[PDB]
């Protein structure tokens, strides 16, 4: 049904696909929800910690590593097999 | 008239991994499961 | 090899230089309440502290430029610091945007000076006071000195960051090679020592870049 | 006249006594309660009279 | 939409002089044309 | 390496971000 | 030394009881229990299967399966020397 | 043919660091004498010294970039 | 060979930029000691310093421009 995807039944996945309407909310709506879900939970408190930014920085680092794989494995490989 | 903010957010182990992942695998993996 | 990160405008099926350059803005939440959390109070305190130290010279017209200068300094400073990450791509490395930054503001200042104070703006070429009888010689000196400002203002930024990254990469390669032959932690010590200077060398460049433009604007205002 | 002025002052004091604890306050409501900054110094990012 | 009115005063008031990006555009176009000619020469 | 004559996109994106995003967020400040 | 007292002694007392209970070769008496669990798997495999269950349970099963996958990788390193 | 010329050109170009060394030596040397004038304001003079050293380093660092350019 | 000559000439041309570092170091070194003597005239001192730094950069960039022109 309209419940969260982590709560929908396994056999109800095609049913929830029909319920996926308005979940993107023109794509941008889902991003609008997702930004505030994290921001209002780990940042917008009376007193936060360094954990607010470290997740984003680590995600940025891993995303950057994903791009350059082509060149690295191209020749930087040490051994064979 | 914005309501007051909560005093705390969430608890994170090692400063990078939240506690919810540890709680999720606790019944099956155990206390020391996910580190392995 | 070495010149791989620089000549790599965010390699992908579709270029994503826009995404890379617009990312830093997602770190400055806008205030929405009288009393806010800790992460934005420090930001606004820093902005207040920096504002009162630089824009406290211009009389009335230069106070209008305050927002532009603060935005510029924050943008360049945020772009430079984010580049220290292991596999980042600093947009300030490219000469294109450095050339697209200097010319507009310099032109704005130079033909703002002529519009309102043409008599005095024309006089600044000749140095104040009597310079003996060498007038024609120095008249051609300061006018050619005028045109070099944007070129240097862009080239120093384009050069220093690349030099720093080259040094870091070469020292890393050196400390990797010497693992096989003998044992020397002096190289990693050099790396960790140099990293402090490279970390604190960006903000000085931001400050110098902004301050030179502040001085240039104040001359014709 | 004095009694009218006294009643007005009593009303104003009652208004002043009832006040939000400033944690839920926004910037506009503080302008409502007390006079504060304005937008007379146009084309400014601070509007402080410098 | 609802963002033009936010900084409309700035745009029509003080950035009139700074709005002269024509020099940069002409320089970039000339440089690109020269580079294209050199590449076509081969 | 830095001169490959593909300078249009970077200039356009820098102008957009600098002259829209940062000024609008920085305007909503008090002192 | 003192850090060894505060960790390795808890490694041999706290971590020892944490792990040795859950990390030890099993008694042969549980083999019929595992076979009965295999029968549990088969019953759903023939019919029912997902039976419109929660996604979270499937995620738990997959995560434990991946943990099991890792040991085979460890064995290759052991044999490589 | 060209390898030797490029290598010797790089080796000759790398001698531009002397000016920066002399400049940074001069600035820090002036700072200690200036501080000794009055122990107050030490942070201000220190800020001036740091600015001067950074400026000299920027003015002298782009010499090695030409060497790396000729090398590759 | 002619290209090799251009490369070696460009490499040897850049060595003249070392003068900028020494001049920059000297001008800034004077500002700190002078300010320390008379902490009243900050504005004129800084204006003169900026003028000196602007004028002193011309020669080194001129030599670098000559090297760039001769190489290409």
């Amino acid at each position: 049904k309209d419940r969260r995807l982590l709560e929908v039944k396994l056999g109800e996945l095609p049913s929830w696909i029909l319920m996926r309407d308005f979940t993107p909310s023109g794509i941008a709506g889902a991003f609008q929800r997702g930004y505030y879900r994290y921001y209002n939970k780990y940042v917008n408190v009376k007193k936060g910690s360094v954990a607010g930014l470290s997740m984003v920085l680590a995600a940025y680092v891993v995303f950057n590593y994903c791009r350059s794989y082509k060149e690295l494995k191209h020749e930087r490989l040490r051994k064979y097999h | 008239p914005v309501p007051p903010l909560p005093e705390h957010g969430g608890k994170v182990r090692l400063g990078l991994i939240p506690e919810e992942f540890f709680q999720f695998l606790y019944p099956k993996t155990g206390v020391t499961g996910p580190y392995v | 090899n070495l010149f791989a990160s620089f000549i790599a405008p965010t390699m992908m099926g579709l270029p994503i230089v826009t995404l890379i350059i617009m990312f830093p803005s997602l770190l400055f939440p806008t205030p929405k309440r009288l009393i806010n959390n800790r992460t934005i109070s420090i930001q606004q305190w820093l902005i207040q502290l920096t504002s009162k130290q630089m824009m406290a010279i211009h009389n009335q017209k230069g106070q209008t430029w305050s927002l532009m200068l603060m935005s510029l300094i924050m943008f360049i400073g945020s772009t430079n610091i984010l580049g220290l990450l292991p596999h980042s791509f600093t947009p300030t490395t490219q000469l294109s945007m450095n050339l697209g930054m200097a010319i507009p503001l310099w032109s704005a200042t130079v033909f703002t000076g002529f519009r309102y104070k043409t008599k005095t703006s024309l006089a600044h070429f000749l140095p104040q006071g009597t310079p003996a009888l060498l007038i024609p010689m120095l008249v051609i000196i300061e006018t050619i000195s005028l045109f070099i400002q944007p070129v240097a203002l862009a080239v120093r930024l384009t050069a220093n960051i690349t030099a720093g990254h080259l040094l870091i990469h070469l020292i890393g390669g050196a400390t990797l090679a010497l693992l096989n032959i003998n044992t020397m932690t002096a190289f990693i010590t050099f790396t960790i020592l140099i990293l402090l200077t490279i970390l604190e060398f960006a903000v000085a460049l931001i400050q110098a870049y902004v301050f030179t433009l502040l001085v240039s604007l104040y001359l014709h205002d | 006249l004095s009694k009218a002025r006294i009643e007005a002052y009593e009303k104003e004091l009652e208004k002043m006594k009832n006040i939000i604890p400033f944690d839920q306050m926004t910037i506009e409501d503080l302008n409502e309660v007390f006079p504060e900054t304005k937008l007379d110094k146009k084309k400014y990012p601070y509007w402080p009279h410098r | 939409q609802f963002q033009f009115t936010g900084i409309k005063k700035y745009f029509n008031s003080y950035t009139l002089t700074g709005r002269m990006n024509c020099v940069l555009a002409t320089y970039g176009g000339i440089a690109l044309l020269v580079l294209y000619f050199k590449l076509r020469s081969k | 390496q830095l001169d490959t004559s593909t300078w249009f996109i970077t200039i356009t994106s820098m102008i957009m971000t600098l002259f829209i995003l940062f000024q609008l967020k920085i305007s909503n400040y008090s002192y | 030394v003192n850090a060894a007292v505060t960790y390795s002694k808890p490694r041999l007392a706290t971590f020892w009881h944490y792990a040795k209970v859950e990390l030890v070769p099993p008694t042969p008496a549980e083999i019929p229990t595992a076979i009965q669990s295999l029968k549990k798997i088969v019953n759903s495999a023939q019919t029912g299967s997902f039976k419109q269950l929660t996604v979270k349970e499937a995620l738990l099963n997959g995560l434990v399966a991946t943990e099991v996958l890792m040991w085979f990788y460890v064995g290759e390193i052991i044999a490589r020397a | 043919i060209d390898t030797a010329a490029k290598f010797i050109g790089a080796g000759a170009a790398t001698v531009g660091v002397a000016g920066s060394g002399a400049g940074i030596g001069t600035v820090f040397g002036s700072l200690i004498i200036g501080y000794a004038r009055n122990p107050s304001l030490k942070q201000q003079l220190f800020s001036y010294a740091i600015l001067g050293f950074a400026l000299s380093e920027a003015m002298g660092l782009f010499c090695l970039m030409v060497a790396f350019l000729i090398l590759f």
